[PDB]
């Protein structure tokens, strides 16, 4: 159905404002909220929200607790100044996926069209994409487990409209543009490696350990695709490929060609004026 | 004795040589700043602009 | 005073010395923050206009 | 530029030399004990007063050691030398008396600066023609304060009370402040001044004149062992709000500096402890004051425990400035301190580690710390720490006022004016008191510009140069000019400019050239 | 009789709400409001901010409902908002961001209970994306026409209320009327959290992905901009032919404005990209 979405900045900063109401507590759980956004257009899109009090047991983990008068008046007074966005989802910001919550979405999926949920983190201490679009659908299951609500990754881009924009560049005065050029292109090439380093050390090592030491059958059978991806690529010899390199290198060369002679159209007025004015200066001097 | 008028010589001589080189240090300080002058200079004409 | 002229020099060696990762600081943040004012300008040029004569 | 490691042992084992000799030489001991600042150094030399039996050698040493250059060091020695003697022996006695009294120089001090003083009418009546009622009343009662400072003389401010009370401000408390810096060294006629106004009904309708007689009181009992603090506590039980806690907090804080009591932190704590930020700022300042030399070992913790959990910006400046100028003595202490809470995320935190660090490295004996400082004045985008930045920079580079023109004066024209300002600061404080004339030269292009607080610095700094300057040496003429030329342009200048304009006027015109600054 | 500085405290809470209010900011009058908590006299705090439906009538003191408001408010009672509303802000497109008449009675009428209420007016539509910077407003007594005007101290952010150097809306309607500073403010989380949201919005999620794409993009794409680069280049190369006569005959002044040399290092800052992903392509082949 939907291929990907677009998530604004403005409902996470509503989550840092769910951070901010707390007031030390001593219980901070997970938080539902209710997302609003444009169902109508095939590409979800995000405008702004609301929040809804959510609480949980200790002990048993099935209890959860919504609120349909208090979501019919914030969507019915939400909808009567502004006609142009609905209700499509929710979200949490729990960092692990609990099983109650296919009861707690169970409802919006029966009063309300299909749900799409949002998984962030407490803590932004995670380098990558914090906000992960999972849409809920039924699936038939090769192995021939009963049918049920299964989450399936949708991707996803965090961008703004107009003036957000604006907004956020004003409040931060840090980061910087795309800036064609070295800096910004050489910080990208450093950190990258960083970048899956963290990831890929977060990931094989409880996959490696889960495979071998755990049970719960989650249907390991993609794993076997992902390994033949791993497997795609048998250490080419690169024998075919070093014509290509080849290419490459007379491109490189290429550069080096107009750097030197570029560079050298430059040198032209400083290996001029370093002279005419010098000599001009201190004849003038005195 | 021909150390004083001799060794310390020399050595304050080396230490001429080391100004110098902080000669060196000190123009290419004054050209740096210079330029440095100057691109503040364009600067602070965008920033009129 | 001959030979005190060293070690007077030497604290103007090392505030001399100082300043180069000074103006190394200088020289790479505002060529930074001059491409920084450009694109700023540079955005404030929009396509969609009136054209007069 | 010594690490102190080596040059105490070499002073203190070079003390031994001039004992031997026929005769000693204060100038040395002096230098030294300026230095080292050590009990011991002095202990012999005390006790070989008496031994040496020789009133008038005595007299210079005596009155130069506890002149200046040591606090808690001479509240040391003052009871080492109250131990030692009785507690020619009718001699010694008014000796150990006379020797820490201190108030004779304050006498003289005072008794000159009374028959020294010349005014003229034009300046005053200048000030009177500039007057606002709003921005530059304040401006013309501290000019009137920088004037008739030490002269003692309200004659001035007589003239009427329609000038003062017309109107109900924080001007009124500035100007009761700055009687308060009109007249000073007064254990009896202060109070009685201030209790001559309205001793009626003991009801005010306007608290800043008790709370600015506090204030007043404060700047007068100020380093002195005359101190009235003891009944100031009682007075300070009194019942009310604004004045009590900022001005007692204020005056009670400048008058038990030095003292380092347990007590007057525990009631500032517990001033401290309503959350409020005027009071806790004002707690701020006098902690810093009082707290100077002692160095707690939880205070820090509970400080800075108490800086992120308040929103409010005068607290936070308040306890800045107070972990700032508690700081002394701890170059080879605190550094681990200061670049931990170097990347705090509180900008006011971040120029507080800079202000710390500033009086700490002070006589140029760290080279590291400028690195930092000028790294986080061009990296860093936010102006506070950039206009806070080059101050401490001025303040550990004061030993030499000609270096300073030639690494600021890149940062004579910068691309944010706050960059200017801190830098006009800087040139304002590194070439007072001198005769360096790379400032002057370079004041011409910084008098006018764009930005009406870079000219308001380069009125600050022209103001701190000219100042105790003979004019057939250096044509000085030119930037007098347009110093004079800035209350006729009043009208067309902003009504900051002219409010810098007067107060620069203020500095020249202070104490009829009598009296100056040093650093 | 007694006045104290007073300074608006702003977070990124109503600037985006504001912002959202200025998609809402339509020629049709809009209403909107503000809450807070009132720490003490000279400092002003606001969170909660919040839209309100359009109407035909426009602005007006009768176009606000008191029972929904109270209903509202007691809403955010029950929930984790415990604010009272710190006052109201509206838009005023296109004539300016100044009040009128029935403006500035709603706000004599809405001013009654809380002496300070805050008045913020955002017009995006004349606004450059350029700045989003706002000015704050106030209300001054009509019985301190007699006394001075502003009674504030803390002059030196005057310059900072600077910002509004236009040369007639300021001393223009500056009777009876003035204006307050802004700042804002700024934890640890929210830095960290919107730095990091911002720096992945300008990267990708796997961040592997779309630069290999580019590395691979280097033979087919770029080499046509390089040699449109060329083309250009040598545009500037058949006048550099020209400039060593002049070179032989003026030397004094510079009649061209054109630099001929900034703009082909930025050519070269783009020459280097190939330079900068021959290293990832290395990286890529080998592991
Ligand atoms: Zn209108």
């Amino acid at each position: 159905a939907v291929q990907k979405v677009v998530v604004h900045p403005l409902v996470l900063l509503s989550v840092v404002d769910h951070f901010n109401r707390i007031g030390k507590v001593g219980n901070q759980k997970r938080v539902v909220g209710v997302l609003l956004g444009s169902w109508q257009k095939k590409v979800l899109d995000v405008s702004n929200s609301f929040a809804v009090p959510f609480d949980e047991d200790d002990k048993d983990d099935s209890v959860w607790f919504l609120d349909h008068d208090y979501l019919e008046n914030m969507y019915g007074m939400f909808k009567k100044v502004n006609a142009r966005e609905r209700i499509v989802g929710w979200y949490h910001t729990g960092p692990k996926l609990h099983k109650n919550d296919i009861a707690i979405n169970e409802l919006m999926k029966r009063y309300c069209p299909n749900s799409v949920l949002v998984i962030i983190d407490v803590k932004p201490k995670d380098l990558g994409l914090p906000t992960e679009a999972y849409i809920s659908v039924e699936e038939v299951h090769d192995d021939g487990t009963p049918t049920s609500k299964t989450f399936e990754h949708v991707t996803s881009e965090i961008g703004a409209e107009e003036a957000e924009e604006v907004g956020v560049e004003h409040l931060l005065r840090d980061i910087k543009d795309t800036t064609v050029g070295t800096l910004s292109q050489r910080i990208t090439n450093q950190v990258h490696g960083l970048k899956g380093l963290n990831s890929k050390l977060l990931d094989i090592r409880s996959y490696l350990e889960k495979v071998a030491t755990g049970k719960l059958p989650i249907n390991h059978q993609i794993i076997y695709q992902l390994q033949d991806v791993f497997n795609l690529l048998p250490d080419v010899s690169l024998q075919e490929f070093v014509k290509a390199f080849y290419l490459k290198t007379n491109d490189q060369m290429v550069v080096v060609y107009l750097a030197s002679l570029i560079r050298s159209v430059v040198a032209l007025h400083n290996l001029i004026n370093n002279k005419i004015a010098n000599r001009d200066a201190e004849k003038k001097e005195g | 004795l021909e150390e004083g008028k001799a060794g310390s010589g020399l050595r304050q001589y080396y230490l001429s040589k080391i100004e110098e080189l902080q000669l060196i240090v000190n123009d290419k300080s004054q050209n740096l700043r210079r330029l440095q002058a100057q691109r503040n200079e364009l600067n602070a004409k965008v920033r009129l602009l | 005073d001959l030979y005190s002229r060293y070690k007077k020099l030497q604290q103007e060696l090392e505030f001399l010395e100082v300043q180069e990762e000074y103006i190394k600081d200088e020289q790479k943040n505002l060529k930074k923050e001059f491409l920084h004012a450009q694109e700023e300008v540079k955005r404030i040029q929009s396509i969609p206009l009136v054209i007069g004569q | 530029m010594q690490n102190k490691q080596f040059r105490n042992k070499v002073l203190r084992v070079l003390v031994k030399i001039y004992m031997n000799l026929e005769k000693p030489d204060f100038i040395n001991v002096c230098q030294c004990l300026i230095f080292l600042d050590d009990p011991q150094a002095v202990s012999d030399i005390l006790e070989k007063l008496v031994k040496e039996d020789n009133l008038l050698m005595a007299y210079q040493i005596c009155f130069d050691l506890y002149e200046s250059a040591s606090q808690q060091f001479l509240s040391s020695v003052i009871q080492n030398l109250r131990t030692v003697g009785t507690p020619e022996p009718k001699d010694q006695t008014l000796k150990m008396i006379k020797i820490l009294s201190g108030e004779m120089a304050i006498e003289l001090h005072l008794q000159f600066l009374i028959r020294n003083n010349n005014t003229d009418l034009m300046i005053l009546k200048n000030t009177k023609d500039a007057v606002r009622n709003s921005v530059c009343h304040t401006a013309t009662v501290i000019a009137n304060s920088f004037m008739h400072c030490g002269t003692t003389s309200d004659q001035f401010l007589r003239d009427n009370l329609e000038w003062l009370a017309r109107a109900t401000n924080w001007a009124k408390f500035t100007a009761t402040a700055s009687l308060g810096v009109i007249h000073k060294g007064h254990e009896k006629e202060a109070l009685q001044l201030m209790a001559t106004y309205l001793p009626k009904d003991t009801s005010p309708g306007s608290a800043y004149q008790e709370g600015g007689g506090l204030y007043a009181l404060g700047l007068i009992h100020a380093n002195h062992g005359g101190d009235i603090i003891d009944y100031l506590l009682n007075q300070l039980k009194n019942a009310s709000n604004d004045i009590v806690r900022h001005g007692g907090s204020l005056g009670l804080g400048l008058a038990a500096m030095g003292t380092a009591r347990q007590d007057v932190y525990d009631l500032l704590k517990t001033n401290l402890y309503q959350d409020d930020a005027v009071t806790g700022e004002a707690a701020g300042l006098a902690l810093g004051l009082v707290m100077l030399g002692s160095k707690n070992a939880q205070a820090i913790e509970d400080m800075v425990g108490y800086a992120q959990e308040t929103q409010h910006e005068k607290i936070l400046r308040g306890l800045a400035v107070g972990i700032a100028l508690v700081m002394y003595g701890r170059m080879e202490e605190a550094d681990a301190l200061i670049e931990s809470l170097c990347r705090d995320k509180d900008p006011i935190l971040r120029r507080s580690g800079m202000y710390t660090v500033a009086m700490a490295y002070c006589g140029s004996g760290n080279n590291k710390a400028i690195r930092r400082l000028l790294h986080v004045a061009v990296s860093d985008v936010n102006d506070d720490v950039r206009r806070a930045a080059v101050e401490s920079l001025g303040f550990i580079l004061f030993r030499t006022p000609e270096q300073c023109p030639s690494v600021v004066s890149l940062l004579s024209e910068s691309y944010n004016p706050h960059v200017r300002y801190g830098a006009a600061m800087a040139l304002g404080i590194c070439c007072a008191g001198t005769g360096n004339k790379e400032a002057i030269n370079l004041l011409e292009p910084m008098t006018n510009d764009p930005v009406n607080y870079v000219r308001q610095g380069a009125l600050i700094a022209s103001a701190l140069i000219m100042i105790q300057q003979t004019e057939i040496t250096c044509p000085k003429v030119n930037q007098f000019r347009q110093l004079y030329s800035k209350v006729i342009n009043d009208k067309h200048d902003d009504v900051m400019a002219k409010f810098g304009a007067i107060l620069a006027q203020g500095i020249l015109d202070a104490g009829g050239h009598n009296v100056t600054i040093s650093l | 009789a007694v006045d104290t500085a007073e300074q608006v405290y702003i977070s990124s809470l109503a600037l985006l709400k504001m912002l959202k209010h200025g998609r809402a900011g339509v020629p049709m009058e809009v209403m909107g409001l503000m809450l807070g908590e009132f720490v003490d006299d000279y400092t002003v705090r606001v969170i909660d901010v919040f839209a309100m439906p359009q109407s035909g009538t426009g602005v007006s003191v009768e176009a606000v409902d008191p029972v929904f408001q109270a209903k509202m408010l007691d809403m955010l009672k029950q929930t984790g908002r415990p604010e009272m509303v710190v006052g109201w802000y509206h838009s005023h497109p296109g004539f300016g961001c100044w009040l009128s008449g029935v403006d500035i009675n709603t706000q004599q009428s809405f001013e009654a209970l809380s002496e300070r209420a805050v008045a913020v007016v955002v017009d995006p539509i004349q606004s450059v994306k350029g700045k989003v910077v706002i000015d704050a407003f106030r209300l001054i007594n009509a019985n301190m026409m007699v006394l001075g005007h502003e009674p504030r101290q803390t002059t030196s952010n005057l310059g900072h209320l600077n910002k509004p150097s236009i040369q007639a809306l300021i001393h223009g309607l500056n009777r009876h009327y003035y204006s307050i500073t802004i700042n804002y403010r700024k934890n640890e989380l929210e830095q960290k959290m919107l730095l990091n949201l911002h720096k992945k919005s300008w990267m990708e999620g796997l961040t592997l992905q779309d630069y290999s794409e580019h590395c691979k993009h280097n033979e087919s794409v770029v080499k046509e901009m390089l040699e449109l680069a060329k083309n250009y280049n040598k545009a500037v190369e058949e006048e550099d032919k020209m400039t060593p006569e002049q070179l032989a005959i003026k030397n004094v002044g510079k009649q061209d404005p054109k630099r001929h040399l900034e703009e082909h290092v930025d050519v070269l800052m783009t020459s280097n990209i190939v330079q900068c992903l021959a290293a990832m392509l290395d990286t890529v082949v080998f592991k």
